[PDB]
Order: structure tokens, then C-alpha cells, then sequence
């Protein structure tokens, strides 16, 4: 009971469905198994039946986590977010119990997500595998997830992996619709710029992010994101590297300046007053200078391995 | 205890 | 002076450096050159 | 839980090593990043609010000796921050899964004692690609790693997460990811050498000039900084090698003192070392065959195809350290 | 290609900076000027 | 050692009795054996021996004043260069010339 309760999240963390950048098809499946049972439950009676699992696929840094903390704010379900950590113990005969319980607490608190985070740490083939940990778990995983008409309420079964290749065939089989998360395309990497300055004063127009959303191709969105959190920094560096400041303009606002200019006092940011300094705008060369310095993440031969389980099995 | 031995 | 001028080429260098941080080609052309021409007061 | 915080009771270092960032020497580029993610966030903890966020996680990597753990040092002094260095020694337990539950302690001990630092040395020892590891070790530890460094319940607000390594091709492409600015550290230039041996000869009295250690520095290309460590401790031994082999010592100058010189000369006693009493002695200082002593007998320590190999990771996923 | 000129500029000026430090006229007067020559090729 | 992670708090402890026993001199004889590059070998024997002997020498919170490592070879080319690093004066024993000979 209470030590797998520590599953339960309730946070909340405030990612909504208008923050993913694109990936429209996995927000679509997404909702007619999430948002759309819970909202017209008379709808499933008969022969059709809710789906029954979920698996997201990619390469590293595309967004499949990310969309899972948007399905745990906008989904109003109870949500668990196991792992391996939480499952495999020393005494014999606890790695039986603690997915039963789990399962059970599931349709204790029915609507149930389940977000089984990185499934090929859990089942492993079982061909080199020790006793305990890997037989009893994967057995009776595949058992308690053949409830197939059972669970009209309650356990959808996510599950992420970059590694999709590495999963055992029976569990290629529970998770019936393996989406693919792709690297981003133009449009959503313009959106991304866009979201992740937010609202920092920035004298760019639309016409510079879709310079620079033409400019990054092949990044995903963890670059993106960092290349924003680098160039955000830019500004620090302009008060940092400071050898005087200027008035400008609520009483007295400074902002760094060239040697020699319209009132130009020399100082150090140190000098200068709490608040009463004019942070620098952004402009289009603090970009240009993070996307100079950061270099993508993702190597051009794991995407072949990546097409070809989609061409085989996705 | 199910302790993990290690092997060759 | 000397260890001072020696010291004041780079003040100047600096400020050129911190110039071109805006682009303002005007200053840097000059404390670039101020620093220059005292490199050979030297 | 209590058999656990006993275990890792002897992590949380409590000595400070007094490295300071001028001791470093070189480097501006990688000081100026950990600076501006170590101590910039808790001095002026007003200006990162909104989008601004400090940095979580920084790789290091470069030949060996060139200053990875010594600017880890550095860190560990100039921080205030609770400076944690684990390693695979205090990881990986015996017993099934302690190996993910000593994981998920140790970043829970990290977030209750925020800001914290945690500096895991030799990091491609635990993650190791995964398409040859073995089950246990292999998914569980690196992917505890994984779920616990970004993850969905897990909140790395605070927290940074150091790491040096040596073999940086091999190092699984999720913990590539996760560590998001892979910084360089090269062997030195010319005038970092230069430096490098105006510190290590301390305050010893020594007749050299700036233009001798210039000459030295001129003379080493190639060498990491361990290198330049260890041929300034040969050198310093050189005055005892001399003060041994000194059939013949004589009183120069509070109260006599006594240094080798040649047989036959201006006060000229025949003696050891052995014969003369304690303190004074008077031991010939460091003048420049010593070093040009030391550099002929200490050789490179790193090769040339290794630095290929840098180069190709920081010319396809890094940074440059300058 | 003009912000690559400014950067190569600055970074000419931080070796001759660099430079004076060890007193070297030579290569000051030098690096400061590969530099300046630039700030008019701009 | 067979049970999973003990072949190294062995290392962890063995320069730990040095370090309570100062001046402490640890004779590693045939090093070579222990310290293979690290390119092909096993994850467990070598990543973690060779890496809790490279931690353990230098490191950081570690201080090793008073010990000495001693170390001999027969391959010092198949030696890792982290290792080759740690072993400060790389000292050659050659085969014997006249006055030896007719010492020994
Ligand atoms: N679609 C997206 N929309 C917004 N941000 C994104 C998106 N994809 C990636 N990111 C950025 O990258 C970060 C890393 O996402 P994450 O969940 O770790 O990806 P994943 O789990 O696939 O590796 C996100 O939190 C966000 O910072
Ligand atoms: N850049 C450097 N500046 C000053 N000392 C250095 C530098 N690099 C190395 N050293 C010296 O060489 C030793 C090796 O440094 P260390 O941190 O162990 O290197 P690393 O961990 O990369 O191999 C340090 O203890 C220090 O004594
Ligand atoms: F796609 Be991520 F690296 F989980
Ligand atoms: F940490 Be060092 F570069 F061996
Ligand atoms: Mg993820
Ligand atoms: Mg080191």
C-alpha cells in the first residue's frame, strides 16, 4: 500500500495541450482515448470499446515525455507514474505483489492513467535475465494486461522508450498503437521560438523567428529550448562585460552602453543601484550567437534504426 | 535475501 | 609613465573591444587608434 | 531509510579544497559557464525568474590531465553550495535494486538540501551506450539515471549535475541529451604553460625571469597540465641532488651557513651532508639547467590520435573551452 | 559576414591585450594593427 | 570478487588501510592485468576496478599524502593513459651489461 503510493503524482504540472509544438496525430489518438471517454461515456456500449494501451516512440529529445505531463494536467484521471524503481525487490515473491497491488489501486481510483515510463527496463527478453526480477514481473505484467474487457474504465497503459527495437514481441503486442515522435519540421520549430521566449521583451518580428525556424534543421526540442535558455542569457553577459552605462527614460534606469555615448558614465553593474538598471533587449544576433555555439543532439544513423522498426512494426 | 551473484 | 602608458593601451583596447559590442565602428576606429599611436609614443 | 542515510553519510564532503580560480590556470570560457550556472544563480537569485532558468547539467571532458577535476575543485571551494562527488563504488549495492534506490535517495537528499552539487566523476563507467551491458546494471542504473535527471514527477529545480570523462564517444546518446552544454578542455597554449609553471614554483627562490619561463613554455608543446606538475616536482628535487653529491661544502653570508661547492675554492671544507647541523645549510637555488634537467628527462604523456578522436566529438556535438 | 570581421576585430585586440602583458611591443603593435587596417576594410 | 560490486569497495578499502597507516607503500605487482584500456573489456570488472583505482589515486576528496603505489609490468604499452598518467616516473629495467653481470 504504502510504498507504492508514492506513484501518485499530484502536482499537476501546467504543460497544456496549446504548448506541444505540432505532433497533431498523437494529440488526436491522444484525446479519443483520454478526453473523449470520460465525456460521453455512452458512446462506448456494444462493440466498441476504449483503447487498451499506447506506445510512444522516437528519437532522444522529441517530446514523448513532455506530452505525457500534458495528458497528466488536461486529462482529470488519477495518474500514476511508475518505473522500475518502484516495482523489483530483494525478497522473493514482492515482485508478484506490488503490480497486483498497483493494478488494484488502479481500479480503486478509476479513471486511471498508468505511465509506465521506459518499459525495456522492466522486460528484458528472459534469455539472460536473473530469477526474480526478470521472470515473475514480465509474466505477470502480460497476464494483468489481457484484462481486455474488463478495463472500460480506468488503466490506459502509456509507455515512452527510445529504444523500441529492444522490446520483447509480446509487448510489441499489448501496446496496439506504437506512434512515432518525430524531429520537428518548419512550422513547429517557428512555434517553439515563439513559446519559449514567452514574454521577454524581444524586438523580433515573425519574419525572425522564421528566420531562425529555417535556420535550425535537425534540432529537437530540447536544443530549441536551450538555445532560447542561452540566448536569454545573452543580456547578463552585456551587463557583465559592462565598462559604462547610460540613463534613460519612474526615477533613474541605467543599461549598458559603448565607451564614450550620450550620457555615459563609466561603471561596473556592481555600482548600480537594486532595480534601477535597464536590462538590454533581445536582439537577433543573441540567437545567431547561441545557435553558432550549441550543435544538435541526435546522430544520423540512430534515425535509421528508428525507420526501420516504424517500416517493420509502426 | 535473493542477493545477484555475477558471472563470466 | 610607461608601466602606465603600457597599461593605458589596453585600457583604451578594452573600451575599443566594449565599442564594437554595439557596432559602433566610430569609437573603436579611434581608441584603436589612440592606444596605437601611444604604442609608439613608447 | 536510516541504513541508507548511514551509507551515504560519507558523501556530503566537509574539508573544502582550497583551489581557488586563479589556481586554475587557462580556461576562460568553461570558468566563465560554471561561474555563470555555480555561484551567479545563488548570489543574485532575483534575476532568474520567468523564462530565465539557471543551467542544469554541464559534461566536461578533454585528454587526461589537462584540469577536469581540478576545476571541480574550484567549484567545490568558491560555491557555497553542499557539494556532493559520488561514484560507481557507492551506487551499486548488492541486493536488487539498491542500485535504483541509492539513485532516487541520493537525488532526494539533493533536493532537500538545495542548492546542492553533484559532481559524478568518470561518468562513462555508468553509462555505457546499452546494446552490449548487461540487464541488471545496464538498464537499471542508467535508466534510474535517465527518469531521475529530467523524468515527469521528479523536479531538478536547484540541483546541477557536474560529470567529467575521458571516452566521451562512449556515452549513451539519452545522457548526451540530458547533459546540455558538453564543454572542452584542451591541453594548454602557450601562455597557459607559461602560467602554469610561474604557480607551481610557488614562492621557492629561484634566479629565473619571466623570459625563462617564457623559454619553458616555449619548450613544452604538448605537455597537459599533469606533465608540468610533475617535471616542476622533479626539478624542485634537483638542490637535494646536489646538497648529497657535495664532497665539500663553504660558509657564505644569522650565524653560519653552509652550501656545496667544488673541491678546492674559497673556504672549501671537505664534508657531507651528514656532517652539517641542522638548518644551516645552505641549498643552491633553482637556477635553469634544473628545469632544462627535468625537461629533458620527463617525457609527454599523451599521444596524437586520442586528440583525434576529441576533435571529433567537439567538432560533432561540443563546445570550446578555450 | 560583417559580424565575423567585428568578432576577428575584438579577438585581435584581446591577443595584443594579451600581448602587452609580457611587455612584447612586437606583436602589439602588430595584432593591434592587422586589426585596425580591418575596422576600415569594414 | 563474485557477488556484484564488491571488487571495488575492495579498492575503496584497500587505500583506505593505507591511509590509516601512513607511510604506506601498496605494490601492485603485474598492473597490466587490472588496467586494460577500457575499450573492449566487461562493463563490471573493467569499468569499475580500473575506475575506482583511477578515483581512488587522484580524485578529489581522496588525498593521498604518505602512500606511495609501487607497479610493475611486463606489457607497458597495453596500459590505459589515464593510468599511464597516474604513475609519475615510468622507470625502465633493463636487461644486465659487464659490471652487473660479474656483480651478480
Ligand atoms: N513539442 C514540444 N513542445 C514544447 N517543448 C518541447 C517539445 N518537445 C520538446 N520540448 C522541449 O524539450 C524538453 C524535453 O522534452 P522531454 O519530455 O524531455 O522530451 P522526451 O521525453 O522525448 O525526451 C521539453 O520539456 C521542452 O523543454
Ligand atoms: N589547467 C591546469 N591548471 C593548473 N594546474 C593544473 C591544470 N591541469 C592540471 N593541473 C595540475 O595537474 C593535476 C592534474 O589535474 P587533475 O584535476 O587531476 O586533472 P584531471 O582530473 O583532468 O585528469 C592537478 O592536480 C594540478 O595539480
Ligand atoms: F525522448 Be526523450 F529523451 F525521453
Ligand atoms: F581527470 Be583527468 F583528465 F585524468
Ligand atoms: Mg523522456
Ligand atoms: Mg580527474
Amino acid at each position: 500500500r504504502g510504498a507504492l503510493s508514492s506513484a501518485i503524482l499530484s502536482e499537476k504540472p501546467n504543460v497544456k495541450w496549446e504548448d506541444v509544438a505540432g505532433l497533431e496525430g498523437a494529440k488526436e489518438a491522444l484525446k479519443e482515448a483520454v478526453i473523449l471517454p470520460v465525456k460521453f461515456p455512452h458512446l462506448f456500449k456494444g462493440n466498441r470499446k476504449p483503447t487498451s494501451g499506447i506506445l510512444l516512440y522516437g528519437p532522444p529529445g522529441t517530446g514523448k515525455s513532455y506530452l505525457a505531463k500534458a495528458v497528466a494536467t488536461e486529462a482529470n484521471s488519477t495518474f500514476f507514474s511508475v518505473s522500475s524503481s518502484d516495482l523489483v525487490s530483494k525478497w522473493m515473491g514482492e515482485s508478484e505483489k506490488l503490480v497486483k497491488q498497483l493494478f488494484a489501486m488502479a481500479r480503486e481510483n478509476k479513471p486511471s492513467i498508468i505511465f509506465i515510463d521506459e518499459v525495456d527496463a522492466l522486460t528484458g527478453t528472459r534469455g539472460e535475465g536473473e530469477s526474480e526480477a526478470s521472470r515473475r514481473i514480465k509474466t505477470e505484467l502480460l497476464v494483468q494486461m489481457n484484462g481486455v474487457g474488463n478495463d472500460s474504465q480506468g488503466v490506459l497503459v502509456l509507455g515512452a522508450t527510445n529504444i523500441p527495437w529492444q522490446l520483447d514481441s509480446a509487448i510489441r503486442r499489448r501496446f496496439e498503437r506504437r506512434i512515432y515522435i518525430p524531429l520537428p519540421d518548419l512550422a513547429a520549430r517557428t512555434t517553439m521560438f515563439e513559446i519559449n521566449v514567452g514574454d521577454t521583451p524581444c524586438v523580433l518580428t515573425k519574419e525572425d523567428y522564421r528566420t531562425l525556424g529555417a535556420m535550425t534543421e535537425g534540432y529537437s526540442g530540447s536544443d530549441i529550448a536551450v538555445v532560447v535558455k542561452d540566448a536569454l542569457m545573452q543580456p547578463i553577459r552585456k551587463i557583465q562585460s559592462a565598462t559604462h552605462f547610460k540613463d534613460v527614460s519612474e526615477t533613474r534606469k541605467l543599461t549598458p552602453c559603448s565607451p564614450g555615448d550620450d550620457g555615459a558614465i563609466e561603471m561596473s553593474w556592481t555600482d548600480i543601484e537594486a532595480d534601477e538598471l535597464k536590462e538590454p533587449d533581445l536582439t537577433i544576433k543573441d540567437f545567431l550567437k547561441a545557435i553558432k555555439s550549441t550543435r544538435p543532439t541526435v546522430n544520423e544513423d540512430d534515425l535509421l534504426k528508428q525507420e526501420q522498426f516504424t517500416r517493420d512494426f509502426g | 535475501d535473493e542477493i545477484v551473484n555475477k558471472v563470466l | 609613465d610607461r608601466a602606465s602608458k603600457i597599461e593605458q593601451i589596453q585600457k583604451l583596447a578594452k573600451y575599443a573591444i566594449s565599442a564594437l559590442n554595439y557596432e559602433d565602428l566610430p569609437t573603436a576606429k579611434d581608441e584603436l587608434t589612440k592606444a596605437l599611436d601611444l604604442l609608439n609614443s613608447i
